[PDB]
């Protein structure tokens, strides 16, 4: 549950970066991207994103690291797939 | 009239302008984006 | 079919409504928006009747009276808008005045 | 039955085969080499050229014409839009792709090594430079792949065989577009063994 | 600042002076050039430009 | 929510699809203003 | 209260700096100032940014 973002802002110390970060993470979890890191409690995706931010489980750095990992697994699978389609 | 006969050019550099044309305001949440944009410009 | 359902107002659409309202904040704006507390975001509680029920402690901010004044509600749609409303324009963030 | 006098790897024959698979119509395929082409071809085509199609009363050379005739006779699925302006632009692209880059394949193969690799560099920079194009729309200026792809994707397929490879940025969109078309089943069912060796 | 804050405080209206300061900051964005070598020597421009 | 004649319907379809995102485009009122300026003798145009 | 200090200020006794150069005067700083007899503080202002 969520009523204030004071601690979330305490983590990402901007309240303007916080919105952009939470929107990124929430669009991830909303379109078929991912699954929450904090146990969802019948919360909507934005509030889940905030609850994750508060725990220090999400920030800009975390998201970029995760994204580059995703791209690299993408490269690995895609090269293997083209190789398979060859033979 | 004056701007016409001067051929002015409006970089949009502002809040009222960016609202008129309907894009992310260069303040607040939009600020980040606009920053990044002018970095993409003045570059590749 | 869903349009026909919500026109019938079958008792399921009320459950669905309580569901899509759950965390979705809405914007309330009073007529002469003098300063930036004239627009604040709230979380809605579904309510009978036809009057918007407004917390008393925010009245002075809106410069509101319950003598006939009306307020306008807007619904932020995108995820960014909902997060802005929750983080920037939520009522529990505007306790000090920026003046 | 329609017979196609395909070249083993002739990119022209490649496109014709691709559009055939795309329309997905049965046809008596005939591989032909330009040394001793079958007697019947020389009996019908005074130019004695491949690819070349017959349809029980009609014969056509010049793969461009062939693709136009196919798309005009076998509608589903369409490969040229309705808007005459859009059609015109696609025809212009079909021509320009050829005029500019088939005459680069022709250097890298039928020219000297110096010309070959200079043109390889030129072509490489061209493709990498226009790569952002495919980065927006799925196919080459479309939402559904069309005859311009029938023209483009074959040459793109023989790129390792031309020993032309990719830089950092341009390769991204290049491979995106490739797997877009390189996965398309008609592309595969059109392929032959004579080609996969290249890639 | 003093002359408008007086009007405002006669009615008991608190305003931080930052706000009047920024309005003033906007009120004097222009400058008229005296000596030059790259400008028209006599016109009013943005003090950020000069 | 107001003006983008195409963005607004894309937004509706996204809303019913459970995906809350927006494509901005350009407000139609702005195109109208452009046309009414151009209809004076004044050539106003977007640049790039 | 809230401005930031254009230059360090000193007690009624000289060179005994009690708040350095720019330091956002919070309630603690403003109280420490009123503890002394600080008469006029220079302050960074937007009109001079
Ligand atoms: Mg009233």
């Amino acid at each position: 549950a969520r009523v204030t973002v004071q601690d979330a802002v305490e983590k990402i110390g901007n309240r303007f970066d916080l919105v952009l970060v939470a929107a990124r993470r929430a669009r991830q979890m909303q379109v078929g991207g991912k699954d929450p890191l904090v146990p969802e409690e019948n919360d909507k995706t934005t509030v889940i994103a905030l609850r994750e931010i508060e725990e220090g489980l999400i920030n800009n750095q975390i998201l970029d690291v995760r994204e580059r990992q995703e791209q690299q697994e993408q490269e690995a699978a895609e090269l293997q797939a083209v190789t398979a389609i060859a033979e | 009239t004056e701007a016409a006969v001067a051929g002015k050019r409006d970089e949009l550099r502002g809040l009222k302008e960016n609202v008129i044309v309907g894009r992310l305001i260069p303040a607040g949440t939009g600020y980040a984006y606009h920053q990044d944009r002018m970095r993409r410009r003045a570059a590749g | 079919a869903a349009k026909k359902m919500v026109e019938r107002e079958e008792a399921v659409v009320w459950d669905i409504l309580d569901e899509v309202i759950r965390e979705h904040p809405v914007l309330l704006n009073r007529a002469p928006t003098l300063h930036r507390l004239g627009i604040q975001a709230f979380e809605p509680v579904l309510i009978e009747g036809k009057a918007i029920q407004l917390h008393p402690l925010v009245c002075a901010a809106y410069n509101a009276d319950f003598d006939g004044d009306q307020m306008a509600v807007h619904v932020p749609l995108t995820l960014e808008a909902q997060l802005e409303a929750r983080a920037l324009m939520m009522s529990t963030n505007n306790i000090l005045s920026p003046a | 039955v329609m017979t196609l006098f395909s070249g083993p790897t002739d990119i022209y024959s490649h496109q014709v085969r691709i559009v055939l698979a795309e329309k997905g119509v049965s046809f008596e395929i005939e591989h032909v080499e330009k040394d001793n082409p079958p007697q019947d071809l020389i009996d019908l085509n005074p130019n004695q050229s491949v690819p070349t199609l017959v349809d029980r009363e009609l014969t056509l050379w010049e793969s461009r014409i062939i693709m136009e005739y196919l798309d005009e006779r076998f509608p589903h699925p369409p490969l040229m839009p309705v808007y005459p302006v859009a059609r015109g632009e696609s025809r212009l692209y079909m021509h320009r792709i050829e005029k500019d880059w088939y005459t680069l394949m022709n250097t890298i193969i039928n020219g000297s090594a110096s010309e070959a690799d200079a043109a390889r560099k030129q072509l490489r920079e061209e493709l990498l430079a226009i790569a952002p194009v495919f980065g927006q729309k799925p196919y080459f200026l479309s939402d559904e792949f069309s005859l311009v792809d029938c023209y483009l994707a074959p040459l793109l397929w023989r790129l390792p065989q031309l020993g032309i490879e990719f830089s950092g940025p341009g390769a991204k969109e290049l491979k995106g577009y490739m797997t877009r078309v390189f996965e398309r089943d008609s592309f595969l069912a059109s392929l032959t063994e004579a080609e996969r060796e290249m890639r | 600042v003093n002359e408008v804050q007086d009007v405002y405080r006669l009615q008991g209206v608190k305003i931080n002076d930052k706000h009047i300061e920024v309005i003033v900051r906007q009120m004097l964005r222009k400058a008229t050039i005296v000596n030059a070598g790259s400008s028209d020597f006599l016109e009013g421009e943005q003090v950020e430009y000069s | 929510k107001s003006d983008d004649v195409n963005g607004r319907t894309k937004m509706y379809k996204n809303i019913v699809d459970g995906n809350h995102q927006m494509e901005p485009g350009m407000p139609e009122s702005f195109n109208v203003l452009l046309k009414e300026i151009r209809s004076l003798g004044i050539n106003i145009e977007l640049e790039d | 209260l809230g401005r930031v200090t254009a230059e360090d200020v000193l007690k009624p006794g000289t060179a005994d700096i009690l708040v350095p150069r720019n330091t956002l005067l919070h309630e603690q700083w403003c109280d420490l100032l009123e503890e002394n007899s600080v008469d006029a503080v220079k302050v960074r202002s937007v009109v001079s940014c």
